[PDB]
């Protein structure tokens, strides 16, 4: 769920309020159309294509299920005992926190104009 | 904290 992709990012990104990522670019938060302003965003792209396909998966809802991980000694892992929603829903979010954590933070990117912006 | 939608 939500709560636990929150929790990944404190986990790898331990710098910064996962506030940071709610609202960046035309696919970090609400947004989830246009061309992705930069790496960061592209890796939202990619997160919200991942749930898209999750949701294909009867009874799956990737906002609200909870999944099996850890977090532990810089290390993020999506354990075993997950059902096939839980499992996929997991990894979309395992790979977002890790792109996070690799892709630079542009503060002209953060709250832009997704009307004007990401047609 | 909050209920803010997503982090996508
Ligand atoms: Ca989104």
């Amino acid at each position: 769920n939500l709560y636990q992709f929150k929790n990944m990012i404190q986990c790898t990104v331990p710098s910064r309020s996962w506030a940071d990522f709610a609202d960046y670019g035309c696919y970090c938060g609400k947004g989830g159309s246009g061309t992705p302003v930069d790496d960061l965003d592209r890796c939202c792209q990619t997160h919200d294509n991942c749930y898209n396909e999750a949701e294909n998966i009867s009874g799956c809802r990737p906002y609200f299920k909870t999944y099996s991980y850890e977090c532990t000694q810089g290390t993020l892992t999506c354990k075993g005992d997950n059902n096939a929603c839980a499992a996929s829903v997991c990894d979309c979010d395992r790979l977002a926190a890790i792109c996070f954590a690799g892709a630079p933070y542009n503060d002209a990117n953060y709250n832009i104009d997704l009307k004007a912006r990401c047609n | 904290d909050a209920e803010f939608r997503h982090d996508s």
